[PDB]
């Protein structure tokens, strides 16, 4: 079943072939939990950077459903994103027209500056189901003012992308979702099924994009044959004052129903009603403490609002990080919905989705819930996301994160997962196993007294003289009574005094 | 805000008018309205009695519609029941238009 | 949540009398001393050290307006009326934030031993105790729910954190029981349950040790 | 923002709480107060500002009250003109410092 | 100062932390100022030694077969040299301690 040989045959001529190929993109099975499994999965599996921005030699393997980045400020997180952003660019392009251009390397910023041979790749391997399981692509640049100029190698990236295209042109499929979200994210016609493809690489998921849109949908569904509306129509304009606005409301669903008729096949596309409901359970099963989102308009303007911890509040209520957030997960249920309208449920639709920074802007209550519900929600997007935050690292399993070892100057070759299991873990073991950051601050004096009062104790034969009782009670009166401190110094003595008990009954 | 009274006084004196502040205005007085259950119902009264006079005078393929609207009356009163002075401030500003305006009806 | 003995009463109570007087009306300063010889600075239900503190009925003045100056309802509780922030545990979440309960189906610690409906995990959760059913089940997990002892992040954590540090003193003692005669092991394990008298969350180091 | 107008112009304005945005939706008074004190040495413990607005066609105006803060701006401005002293620094950094950088640089006016 | 408004959004006074932060641990801090948990409750495995503990309490203290399989996924999951392990070994050789005086008296 290998789709390239089944494509060309279909070019070259027919049926059949065509048949094959629909069939190898369409066919798929509903597991034991009840959801959509494509027979022929789409993800990357494998990239490796050569002289790109910090990497003189990087080799990453990813995950099928999840891979977290962590390390450092500077370690090239974001610079991995980019790079796998780039490439995808290249799909998105040929899927939208034959013989689009992708985005390319910069040959200001993204050469290593102490590369000895002055260019970059960016090599990206795809898998697509057993019939074509190597996919590779990569991106070269050189640097500028070099007499010899490296190709990119993109030719596979189109040839896949042409499949999509050509066979979604004749008969309606599914198609995969590309979408990045940066740190930018922040910042302060008829709708088109390919328009899902816009900004996605880039520009994505603005809370104002959102608010806007989801207040037209409501105004259009708020409150059936094309013959059966036309006579409609037609009894409703003779008996034409009370029954005027009816009268405009079937001419607006009659006009829908010829343009719906009139639209291509290559743009087909679920109803409004629908596009509404998927994405308000996709908000509501993704984004913790949202358990409900509406559109008033009792007040006389328009109000998004939203059921938050069990209270009615209007969406400026939320936090700039629970905003941000809400509009990342209505970006991507929408993108999907536009995308994938064969599917009993839309967001079980295939991609490669692309987070950085998820924590941006989130209290630790939140960071311990967002990505619990993301894969549940999306089950065949691949996830690749970067973070910081320990909160986010204690819910998700080592296999899943890759790390850079604290030492790396760039040099080395792979990354690798944490010795930790991390899912389910306490928060000062990530911190010290996984992050390699101390429980208490090293740089202040406080921090280390528990651990000298420990060592004094264990210097004097475990018996509290005065350099330990000062130090005692200067841990007493810093922290306090009933500090966690001072029960450990408790502690610490008890157990002392009852070794030294047993030593002596052990002398006599 | 152009809900608001004061708002009357704002650049009255700058020679324009304010005609985008009208219909900003106009529309939030239309959604009041809309808003306005009762109104909504009796709106929605008229148009029932209206589609089943429609329906008694031999159109039956309007009878589906009514039976919709029926059934969309039927649950306003439903809805917890109760003139707004919105409804009234809308009246006064269309007939003065359409009094003064020869053009529009 | 620990067996507390109310022995002898104070005189002020005697003074007011319920339906007349309000109990904004009556001085607490008088009525605490007595509270403190019972409770030993510390809560009644959670086990606290008390800094912010209430007198709370254990039957609320709404609903038992009968039940206001009696000695037997008193108890001194974690929290304050005054200061910022809505207390999340104990006296002011039965009333505010538990909601509907029946005031029968809760442990009353002055009346009843908790130990035999309570039990305290090491992990620092507090569950209903081995093999109970019906009432008794039905007690135990209701005053868990209304006091909030599982539910506030603060409690929790509180009490999980000074198990875990004498857990290293526990361990110790019980491999040593191998080497000693019974009346100096015996000994040893009184006077580690002595010591714990003086500290927070007392009932849940006694579960650990004993 | 009332310090750094003083201290560059005499009879400078800083800035001015909004009608709309700033008064409190259910406020009884229909006015809104921002008051500050500020230290500075034992020679003058408590300077106060108070910025004050209030709503469209209230019977009284409620008029911000910002002299102490001027006359302490004009001693420091007024003094560094005749003989150069050190002058306070005063910055806010929001959420909005995450920006990105426009690589091309202007030209030196001066 | 920590801000904890009401419903409304209305607060009167800012008030400090009632722990010490300076050179505490991080941990303690999330608990005692963030009012967060320093484990997920939402992931399962967070649960198990807490589990385990109450298997082992029903059970007089006992290995049966319920609570060796919980032991063996938290060696599993955790690994062999994790605290998580070093729990339940201790929680074990306690138990079992315990129920020994216990038959012994
Ligand atoms: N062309 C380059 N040559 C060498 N180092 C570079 C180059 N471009 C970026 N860097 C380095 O890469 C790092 C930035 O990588 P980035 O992905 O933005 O970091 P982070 O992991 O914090 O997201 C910095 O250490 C920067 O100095
Ligand atoms: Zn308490």
């Amino acid at each position: 079943g290998n789709l390239l040989s089944a494509f060309e045959l279909y070019q070259r001529n027919v049926g059949e072939w065509f048949e094959m190929c629909r069939d190898y993109i369409q066919d798929g099975h509903v597991d034991e939990s009840g959801i959509f499994r494509p027979d022929n999965a789409f993800y990357l599996r494998r990239l490796t950077l050569k002289d790109f921005r910090r990497f003189s030699l990087l080799e990453i393997k990813l995950e099928e459903d999840l891979t977290v980045i962590i390390g450092n400020n500077g370690k090239g997180k974001t610079s991995i994103l980019y790079a796998i952003a780039k490439t995808l660019s290249w799909f998105v392009a040929n899927i939208l027209k034959e013989g689009g251009s992708g985005q390319r390397l910069s040959e200001m910023t993204d050469i290593k500056n102490d590369a000895e041979d002055r260019y970059s790749d960016v090599s990206s391997t795809f898998f697509f189901g057993k019939g074509l399981k190597s996919v590779p692509i990569r991106l070269s640049r050189s640097a500028l003012g070099t007499a010899e100029r490296r190709d990119s190698e993109v030719k596979p990236a189109k040839d896949l992308a042409d499949i999509w295209r050509v066979i979604n042109e004749v008969n309606t499929i599914n198609l995969p979702t590309f979408a990045l979200y940066n740190v930018e994210r922040s910042q302060p016609r008829r709708e088109e099924r390919f328009d899902a493809y816009s900004q996605t690489l880039g520009g994505a998921g603005r809370f104002d994009h959102f608010v806007e849109w989801y207040i037209y949908l409501h105004k259009r569904t708020v409150s059936s044959s094309i013959k059966e509306l036309e006579q409609q129509v037609n009894d409703l304009q003779r008996t034409v004052v009370s029954v005027k606005s009816l009268l405009e409301q079937m001419k607006f669903k009659l006009s829908e129903a010829i343009e719906r008729n009139d639209a291509a096949v290559s743009s087909r596309v679920l109803t409004e009603s629908v596009q509404k409901s998927i994405v308000e359970k996709a908000i509501c099963s993704v984004v913790p403490s949202i358990s409900n989102i509406w559109v008033e308009m009792i007040t006389g303007s328009d109000l998004v609002k939203v059921t938050n911890d069990g209270h009615d509040v209007t969406i400026d209520q939320l936090s700039d990080g629970q905003r941000v957030f809400l509009s990342l997960v209505a970006d991507l249920a929408r993108r999907m919905v536009m995308l994938n309208p064969l599917l009993e449920n839309p967001l079980e639709g295939r991609g490669i989705v692309l987070i950085d920074e998820i924590e941006l802007h989130l209290h630790p209550k939140w960071q311990q819930e967002v990505i619990l519900n993301l894969r549940s929600a999306f089950p065949n997007i691949q996830f690749i996301i970067t973070t910081h935050s320990p909160i986010v690292l204690s819910t998700i399993e080592k296999r899943c994160i890759r790390e850079f070892e604290p030492n790396d100057d760039g040099d080395q070759s792979f990354l690798d997962s944490p010795d930790m299991q991390t899912k389910g873990s306490e928060n000062a073991q990530i911190l010290e196993q996984v992050m390699n950051v101390h429980s208490t601050p090293p740089g202040i004096a406080e921090s280390h007294w528990l651990g000298n009062f420990e060592l004094l104790l264990l210097d004097n034969s475990g018996e509290l003289d005065n350099h330990s009782q000062v130090l005692y009670d200067q841990i007493k009166a810093h922290f306090g009574i009933d500090s966690i401190e001072l029960k450990k110094a408790d502690s610490l003595i008890r157990i002392n005094k009852m070794k030294n008990k047993l030593n002596k009954i052990r002398a006599e | 805000r152009r809900e608001e009274r004061f708002d009357a006084y704002s650049q009255t004196l700058g020679g324009a008018g304010r005609f985008d502040h009208f219909v900003e205005w106009y529309i939030y007085l239309h959604k009041r309205t809309v808003s306005d259950i009762s109104s909504s119902i009796k709106e929605l009264e008229q148009q029932v009695n209206d589609l089943q006079r429609t329906v008694d005078g031999g159109m039956v393929s309007v009878k589906s519609l009514l039976e919709q609207m029926k059934f969309k009356l039927s649950e306003a009163i439903e809805r917890n029941d109760a003139v707004l002075t919105e409804s009234v401030q809308k009246s006064i500003v269309e007939k003065a238009i359409c009094s003064v305006v020869p053009s529009i009806s | 949540m620990r067996e507390l003995a109310r022995l002898e009463r104070p005189e002020i109570l005697d003074q007011y009398i319920a339906g007349q007087n309000d109990w904004m009306e009556i001085d607490q300063s008088a009525v605490w001393p007595k509270l403190t010889e019972m409770q030993g600075g510390f809560c009644a239900y959670c086990e606290c050290r008390l800094n912010r503190c209430h007198i709370e009925h254990f039957r609320p003045r709404g609903k038992f307006p009968a039940l206001t100056f009696i000695w037997n309802n008193l108890f001194g509780s974690c929290g304050d009326s005054r200061k910022s922030g809505g207390w999340s545990r104990c006296g002011i979440y039965k009333d505010n934030g538990a909601g509907a309960y029946n005031a029968d189906d809760l442990i009353k610690p002055d009346e009843e031993n908790p130990d035999d409906y309570l039990l305290f995990l090491t992990t620092g959760e507090v569950v209903p105790a081995i093999g109970l059913t019906g009432r008794a089940l039905k007690k135990a997990q209701e005053t868990i729910r209304v006091f909030n002892l599982n539910g506030d992040i603060k409690l929790f954590g509180s009490r999980r954190t000074a198990v875990q540090a004498i857990m290293p003193n526990v361990e110790y003692l019980y491999t040593l029981l191998e080497e000693f005669d019974e009346d100096d092991w015996n000994e040893m394990l009184r006077d580690e349950l002595e010591k714990i008298e003086s500290d927070e969350y007392k009932t849940a180091l006694k579960h650990a040790w004993t | 923002s009332w310090f750094v107008a003083n201290i560059l112009k005499e009879g400078g304005s800083g800035q001015r709480l909004s009608e709309m945005t700033d008064i409190k939706n259910d406020a009884e008074d229909r006015y809104s107060d921002v008051s500050s004190t500020f230290f500075f040495g034992k020679g003058l413990k408590s300077v106060p500002i108070r910025l004050s607005r209030s709503a469209l066609g209230t019977a009284e105006r409620r008029d911000s009250e910002v002299k102490p803060a001027k006359d302490l701006a004009d001693i420091w401005r007024v003094i560094n003109e005749v003989n150069t002293i050190n002058l306070p620094t005063f910055a806010l950094y929001n959420v909005e410092r995450s920006q990105p950088f426009n690589r091309n640089i202007k030209d030196n006016t001066g």
